[PDB]
């Protein structure tokens, strides 16, 4: 197939792309000793679909006059290879001079032309940091279709990074709004023992403390069942949560980790609880394999929503069919993309893909740059002011304030580079033999619940409040992983409570006596 | 100017001569950030002169590189600002163009090695470039543990122990003096939170309770504060004064502290032990606020002293100049002179390590070396293998890239004409133990060791019951008659007397009854 030739197209302006379009074997993970080129000979399917989404977006923009009339938008794509070195090589290539394979170390750049207008950024947060600290020096606008880690919103260190997906902070703001709205003021938190779970805990604890939610217990869970160090902790946290008298718990982890814990519980009869799920766990297929999951109790979570593309599969298959025609040549980046055949790349793969929204985000990304160019040229309905060739920093000047369209959905970047898009709230029904992720509300900045659709196991609203106030006659005995809440103790007879802002009861004198809960002693 | 010397092989240098805590990271009006305007940092100029002295010795010494002129070129990286471009400058050809080749095995940059930045984020920002070329880089003061992953950073070496050993030294110092109850302060940047979390993972297992942790605002010393930041600082100091924990551990860049301590003085605060991380345990500028002597005892973990003979006498294509440095350093020169070299030795030993690596790679003999075209990736492979004594000290690299220098704890002393930062104890990382603690002078009424604990030890026959999450905090309650405290088996619960025996109110045992 002619596939790898199709990843480069001419035009007046050119977009760069970094995709997980290749990879390398385990044998290549050694410490390097000579700066040879990396053998990215290990093919990957997901990057191909994301790159085809980008190609389709550019084709739409080039066909319709609605954007950039009278000029052509081009591109050439590189694979990240999930490797920092290859990603850096490609990023260095993007900033080379037009018509040359070299980059200048000048003192100033007032008339310097890099060979691309914008870069559609890498698939992972690690590479997003690594490359954002480089592109933003040249003020090259980089638009990432999937990098949700919080740190990249910092405008001080990343003055030119943008993304078409919400950050983790948005998801956890939705979670905290849910906790606030049902007055679940006293909760526990778990995270997987990887960077994802630790960062989830780091964000959630800060947000909860900021909004007056009190964390009873923080812990972590393994996503494996292979060592004593994992087994011991995964049972330990199960003991500790019960001892804390908590009823609501938040888990920020991958599916295996959570159901591993549940499975252990299912063995030894854990009590029911309310569990709040990250979408990486809420995806139900492999978890519903548990034969008695009804013992767990209610599970809730938020899921991203967006207008999926209605015709992407037909486009992919059509252009693969075109790539198979040997005459199509009349019309390396990947050692093997030319040989992976249509049959194994058939619709089954993209139907298995729940990451369909990342196909949208890659599509939306392109438009965000295209619109930004359309604004920067101040184009008419049928004219553009092409008298001068635009440079990336002039594009950057125009992106923080724009609005753009992606099919039915409409989007804007905010002042720290994120787009704002809504979430569904879904409850995990197991009662029917066929389980259901039933929608019960939405988050669009405010949690529009739909109460009548809620399921509870006993038809009762769970409650997990804690006493942040106590009576005049009660001692405020502090508790919590942070000292945010109290459990009230009645002041015993024979002692006096003093004024309620003090924290300890004291014995009465010999000639005095006091009943229970008294502030002061009687004679 | 000082910033360049020609030679047959050039070292690159990256020193923070100027510094601002919120410098501009991107092109300014499409021109490289000009470093000159971020005031000045005398410590960085001292380290730069340390490198210059090392190269002067290596050219003067007829034995280490016979017939080879070792040159250097220096660029000042103003903290995290003005990274990238110095790297592109070092890597590019003589016409300042860096070709993007498919394979660099035959490539020849300006420099054969880089004496890397002094800070973790800058070190990573440079390493993610140099790893592409496998051009060796040796950093003298970046302690982050992340820099020990050779897969991620294969070209990166250090002449200083990692952060793990600094935290271990802090915790063992706390254990020695029995400080179960501490306060931790961190800056709002990655250094502060990373070190704070690292200390969190350590303090718990050894049995020490972190009373609370507080994020300092990232203030700027030459800039007047707003009322809001003043409110935050007042809140922090009042959090300190309200607490029983009189041991305070500070993880922050040095510049953000000038205001903090000033406010601590204005709040009439006194009576605490301050434990400084390596970022500011040595600071000629902050030490000069002599009224600090009234706040309490000032201790810090730092690199060990190694006196460089003759260095103090020696000290008497953009971002390569400094007007302020000389007149600025002449004000500190006396207080610098009395302080034996500590980090200067890191810079000095790094340069000597590159010198020995090159000496071996050129196949050199004491008569003459065979000059050639040294591709940096060969020099890295040779650097990994060096081993030699520099000043009575063996320097060689771990498999994971660190030199195993000692750490040292220093007390601040304000009597001039003697060492400002005097040694109190020495920590050995390859033995992972603190040793040879000497006579600290405390602020207390009669020089008794100051103490901080959440609770007093219970009386005999009196069991503990915990309060709060902090294990160090408990209430003491007597085992009532008929029960006794079997402290040999449990401290938190009592046991009951046999039938023929009974116990008094406050005892560990039972008497035989009537």
């Amino acid at each position: 197939l002619c596939l790898s030739q199709q990843f480069k197209a001419q035009g007046d302006y050119i977009l760069g792309g970094l995709f997980p379009l290749g990879s390398t074997e385990e044998a290549t993970l050694n410490q390097r000793t000579q700066p040879n080129s990396i053998p990215c000979n290990r093919f990957s399917p997901l990057g191909l679909f994301l790159a085809m989404a980008m190609k389709m977006a550019v084709e739409e923009i080039n066909n319709g006059s609605a954007l950039l009339p009278g000029l052509r938008l081009g591109y050439d794509l590189f694979d990240t290879c999930s490797e920092p070195v290859v990603t850096m090589k490609s990023s260095l290539m993007f900033l080379a001079k037009v018509g040359s394979q070299s980059i200048a170390a000048y003192c100033n750049y007032t008339q310097y032309q890099p060979r691309v207008l914008a870069v559609i950024g890498p698939h992972s947060s690690e590479l997003a940091l690594i490359t954002g600290k480089f592109f933003s020096f040249f003020l090259m606008p980089q638009v990432s279709y999937s990098a949700s880690m919080d740190r990249l919103s910092d405008r001080e260190t990343f003055p030119s990074f943008f993304r078409t997906v919400p950050s983790d902070r948005v998801q956890l703001q939705a979670v905290v709004t849910l906790l606030q709205n049902f007055s679940w003021n006293w909760v526990a938190a778990l995270g997987s023992d990887d960077d994802y779970g630790r960062e989830g805990l780091s964000i959630f604890s800060s947000l909860a403390n900021a909004r007056g939610i009190c964390i009873a217990h923080e812990g972590l869970v393994p996503q494996h069942d292979t060592s004593g160090q994992q087994l011991g902790k995964v049972l330990d946290v199960l003991r500790q949560v019960n001892q804390s008298k908590v009823q609501v718990v938040v888990l920020f982890a991958s599916a295996r980790a959570v159901y591993s814990l549940f499975s252990y519980s299912i063995h030894h009869g854990l009590s029911p609880k309310v569990w709040v799920a990250s979408e990486s766990w809420l995806t139900s297929d492999l978890v519903m394999t548990l034969p008695n999951i009804a013992r767990v109790g209610t599970v809730l979570g938020f899921l991203q929503r967006g207008a999926l593309l209605p015709e992407f599969s037909h486009y992919v298959e059509t252009h693969l069919a075109l790539a198979a025609d040997p005459a199509f040549c009349a019309s390396q980046r990947c050692p093997r993309c030319d040989d992976i055949m249509l049959q194994n790349l058939s619709s089954g793969l993209l139907q298995n893909l729940q990451l369909h929204h990342q196909i949208f985000a890659t599509y939306a990304a392109v438009y965000s740059v295209a619109q930004a160019l359309h604004n920067t040229l101040q184009c008419n309905v049928s004219h553009c002011h092409v008298s001068e060739h635009v440079l990336p920093w002039q594009l950057l000047e125009n992106m923080y304030n724009m609005s753009f369209h992606a099919r039915d959905l409409t989007l804007q970047f905010d002042a720290e580079g994120n787009v704002d898009m809504e979430y569904d709230l879904k409850m995990w029904v197991w009662q029917s033999p066929t389980p259901v992720l039933h929608t019960v509300g939405t988050f669009n900045g405010t949690l529009q619940l739909q109460q009548s659709k809620m399921y509870w196991p006993g038809n009762q609203v769970p409650v997990s409040q804690c006493s942040r106030q106590c009576k005049d006659g009660q001692v405020r005995r502090v508790k919590g992983f942070h000292s945010c809440c109290y459990d009230c103790v009645d002041c015993k007879a024979g002692s006096y409570r003093k004024h309620p802002d003090d924290f300890t009861c004291t014995p009465c004198n010999q000639d005095q006596w006091s009943p229970e809960k008294s502030t002061a002693c009687l004679p | 100017s000082d910033f360049y010397l020609p030679g047959d092989y050039l070292l690159g240098g990256l020193f923070s001569l100027h510094a601002n805590m919120k410098g501009i990271v991107h092109l300014n009006f499409l021109q490289v950030p000009m470093c000159k305007e971020y005031e000045v940092k005398v410590i960085g100029y001292n380290l730069m002169q340390a490198m210059r002295f090392a190269v002067e010795e290596i050219n003067n010494d007829s034995s280490l590189l016979p017939g080879v002129l070792l040159g250097y070129e220096i660029v000042d990286v103003c903290y995290i600002s003005n990274n990238v471009q110095p790297v592109l400058y070092f890597l590019a050809h003589e016409d300042n163009l860096l070709p993007i080749q498919e394979d660099y095995s035959n490539y020849s940059s300006r420099v054969v090695a880089v004496i890397g930045p002094d800070n973790s984020e800058s070190v990573m920002t440079v390493a993610n470039f140099l790893s592409l070329f496998l051009l060796p880089q040796i950093t003298y003061s970046a302690i982050s543990d992340e820099l020990r992953d050779k897969v991620r950073f294969p070209a990166l070496l250090r002449t200083t122990p990692s952060a793990d050993h600094h935290i271990e030294a802090m915790v063992q110092l706390m254990l020695h003096f029995r400080w179960n109850w501490i306060i931790v302060l961190v800056s709002n940047d990655t250094y502060g939170r990373d070190n704070g979390q690292l200390l969190g993972e350590r303090v718990a297992r050894r049995g020490i309770c972190i009373a609370f942790q507080e994020t300092l605002p990232t203030l700027q010393p030459n800039q007047n504060m707003t009322s809001e930041e003043r409110q935050r600082l007042v809140t922090i100091v009042d959090k300190l004064q309200q607490s029983t924990a009189r041991v305070v551990v500070v993880f922050s860049p040095d510049l953000t502290l000038y205001h903090f301590f000033n406010e601590v003085l204005r709040q009439n605060f006194t009576g605490a032990v301050w434990i400084a991380s390596e970022s500011w345990a040595i600071d000629p500028v902050l030490h000069n606020l002599t009224e600090l002597r009234h706040l309490g005892t000032f201790l810090g973990i730092t690199i060990q002293s190694v006196p460089i003979p003759g260095f103090s006498e020696f000290r008497e294509t953009c971002n390569q100049e400094c007007d302020n440095c000389l007149n600025a350093t002449l004000s500190f020169n006396t207080i610098l002179r009395l302080s034996g070299e500590r980090v200067v030795y890191s810079v000095y030993s790094a340069v000597y390590a590159v010198a020995h690596a090159l000496h071996s790679l050129l196949g050199c003999d004491k008569s003459t070396c065979t000059k050639r075209v040294v591709y940096p990736w060969q020099l890295l492979e040779e650097i990994w293998k060096v081993n030699f004594t520099l000043l009575d000290h063996q320097i060689f690299f771990d498999p994971q890239g660190d030199v195993a220098l000692h750490l040292e704890i220093v007390q601040w002393q304000w009597d001039r004409s003697q060492n400002p930062f005097q040694s109190v104890a020495s920590y050995y990382p390859l033995q992972r133990q603190l040793k040879n603690i000497q006579d600290i002078s405390w602020h207390t009424i009669n020089n008794t060791i100051p103490m901080s604990m959440c609770s007093k030890r219970c009386q005999s026959g009196q069991k503990k019951k915990p309060v709060g999450i902090h294990v160090c905090c408990f209430e003491c309650i007597d085992c009532l008659p008929g029960t006794f405290l079997n402290h040999t088996e449990d401290e938190y619960e009592c046991q009951a007397c046999p039938n023929n025996e009974w116990s008094y109110q406050s005892e560990t045992s039972c008497f035989k009854r009537q």
